[PDB]
Parts: C-alpha cells; structure tokens; sequence
C-alpha cells in the first residue's frame, strides 16, 4: 502492499 | 461593530519572538528516511485524510506506527509535521521518529513510536479515581509543553488519546489539526469533535487561543468521572451550545457575548430557551460517584467557563487540588 509499503 | 479582540493569558508572544522558520511552515523543507525499513501490521483508523497503520521497523525490529497522509491542501502536510518536530521530546507528546514517502505516487507517511493503546470504550470504564487524575496530569503536561511552545492542539479527545495503560505510559497524538499560535489571529471555527467544541467556536469567535484545549480537556474529563459520554450530547453545532447552556445556564452565556461583542446567529434564537446553571454535583449517580470528589468538581467548574480567558491555563490545573495526590 500500500502507497509503497510492502506488507 | 465587530467583536472585541481577546489575546492567551500565557505564552502570548512564543511565535512573535522565535525567529520565522519555527512557525512559517509552508517554508518547511521535509527531511526524508528510508519507506522501505518499515513493513505495514495491521490497519489502525481509515479516516477521508488519513490511513493509519501498526508496522514494523525491520532495521531495529521495534514496532512503530505509520499514518499516510491524505490532506485536501498539501499546506497541511508540512503543519502536522512541523509542529510534530517543533514539539519532538515534550512531556507525554508523540514522538514523529520518521517521515517517508512512496517513490511512485509520493504518498507521504509519518512514523510515530508505538503506544499499545487500549480503546477508551474499553479502557475507561476499569480506571479507577487514582487513574484518571494520574492520566489528566500526564495530559497536562504535554498541553503546558506545546501551549509553552506556541502551539494549540485543537483536537483534545480519548482518540487522540494513547495510553498503553500495563506501561502507565501515554501520549498526545494527532497533531493535524494543531496550530501556531500568534495573538489577534483570527482562525477557523470549524475545528475540532463536535462534543469537545468550546463555547468560542460555537458563537463563531475567531480570535481564540490554548485556552479552547482546556475546554475540550473538560469535557473529556466529565465524560470520565461522570460515565456520561458525551457529556454535551448535541446533535449538531447549533444545539452542542444549547447543551452546554443547560448545564452552565444562559445568563453566564450572555455575559460572555456581551463581554466579547459576540452576535448570536439567529440559528439560537429558537433553540437556546432559559437555563439555571446546574450544580456539578445533579451529574453524581451510583454508577460514578466512585470517580468524584469535592476537588474534581471544582477543578471541572474552572475548565468549563464560557468566557475562555477565565478558564485554567494548563498549568493552573497542575497546581489544582485534584492532583495533589498525583507525583510531581
Ligand atoms: N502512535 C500511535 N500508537 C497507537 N495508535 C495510534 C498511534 N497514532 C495513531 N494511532 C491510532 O490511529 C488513529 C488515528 O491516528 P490520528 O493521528 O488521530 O489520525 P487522524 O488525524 O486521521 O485522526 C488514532 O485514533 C489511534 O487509534
Ligand atoms: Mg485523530
Ligand atoms: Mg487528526
Ligand atoms: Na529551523
């Protein structure tokens, strides 16, 4: 994932 | 014509004597780290402005939180993260321990210190007397601190609340509606829960100060020690007044306008009706005369003024009777 994130 | 001008009783001139790059926050250039040391948990709150995460730091292995930040104007970015760095190792305020942003999109994301927080509608209702005065000092000092450093909260509220309560350990967060503070400034009134609105906003008197964060603390500590909550249940800005009036009583209301040269919208006039001011003490029941004493109501009487000048500072309130059992 989100906005880059990795989860 | 036009309504009296009215200045904060302390800290009047903090931003008038620092320098402009620690109030000009448009000017602000961001300092960024590294997006890909943290690793996103678990969803926390989904605001329209707002996603927050729990995540991991996976440089250090220590959990932190991330919010991304969706304001309607970008202005808003750099506020909420200069008043975090302005206001970075106060008493009880939350640390900003980073800013990152997606390379693609330049999403940005604030990294906070994790609090293990426990929803208030959980949390509340086990603290005992001893507790929430312990906790209403903790919010003190952190209100003393950033109103001492020329900034209003002006979103006093248990969400914006953490305490991780096994640790004793909390903080005052979300700082994206906080502001500079700079005497004659008239600001926006439409700020802030509607049940934790002071009296300034409803009336539509803009040239308020720290002192709307003492109202708003008031009635987070009503809701508390009365397990009324809210404790000024309206159901829009118009009746949230007619609420408090009910209870603080309306000739106090008028002299409050009149000392202001305030004009009534003429919404009220239909609503507002006559009101006694209430004894504190008609809001004691079985279900929390174990959270009151003598001493919380009057530390709640002098928070909930109308006239905001008359209300306790932040540290006013420390020195109050309440907290006399609570250390420092
Ligand atoms: N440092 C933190 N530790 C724990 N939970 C947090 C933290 N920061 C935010 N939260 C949670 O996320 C919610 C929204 O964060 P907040 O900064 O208040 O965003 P908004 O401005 O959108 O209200 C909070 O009400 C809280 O439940
Ligand atoms: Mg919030
Ligand atoms: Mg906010
Ligand atoms: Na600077």
């Amino acid at each position: 994932a989100l906005y880059g994130f990795k989860w | 014509s036009g309504p009296v001008p009215s200045r904060a009783r302390v800290y009047t001139d903090v931003n008038t004597h620092r320098p402009r790059e620690y109030w000009d926050y448009e000017s602000h250039v961001v300092e960024w780290g590294n997006q890909d040391d943290y690793q996103l948990v678990r969803k926390l709150g989904r605001g329209k402005y707002s996603e927050v995460f729990e995540a991991i730091n996976i440089t250090n292995n220590e959990k932190v939180v991330v919010k991304i930040l969706k304001p309607v104007k970008k202005k808003k970015i750099k506020r909420e993260i200069k008043i975090l760095e302005n206001l970075r190792g106060g008493p009880n305020i939350i640390t900003l321990a980073d800013i990152v942003k997606d390379p693609v999109s330049r999403t940005p994301a604030l990294v906070f210190e994790h609090v293990n927080n426990t929803d208030f509608k959980q949390l509340y209702q086990t603290l005992t007397d001893y507790d929430i005065r312990f906790y209403m000092y903790e919010i003190l000092k952190a209100l003393d601190y950033c109103h001492s450093m020329g900034i209003m909260h002006r979103d006093v509220k248990p969400h914006n609340v953490m305490i991780d309560h096994e640790h004793r350990k909390l903080r005052l967060i979300d700082w994206g509606l906080a502001e500079f503070y700079h005497p004659g400034q008239e600001y926006n009134v439409r700020v802030a829960s509607r049940y934790f609105k002071g009296p300034e906003l409803l009336v539509d008197y803009q040239m308020y100060d720290y002192s709307l964060d003492m109202w708003s603390l008031g009635c987070m500590l009503a809701s508390m020690i009365f397990r009324k909550e809210p404790f000024f249940h309206g159901h829009d800005n118009y009746d949230q007044l007619v609420r408090i009036a009910k209870v603080l009583g309306t000739e106090d209301l008028y002299d409050y306008i009149d000392k202001y040269n305030i004009e009534l919208d003429p919404r009220f006039n239909d609503i507002l009706g006559r009101h006694s001011r209430k004894r504190w003490e008609r809001f004691v029941h079985s279900e929390n005369q174990h959270l009151v004493s003598p001493e919380a109501l009057d530390f709640l009487d002098k928070l909930l003024r109308y006239d905001h000048q008359s209300r306790l500072t932040a540290r006013e309130a420390m020195e109050h009777p309440y907290f006399y059992t609570v250390v420092k």
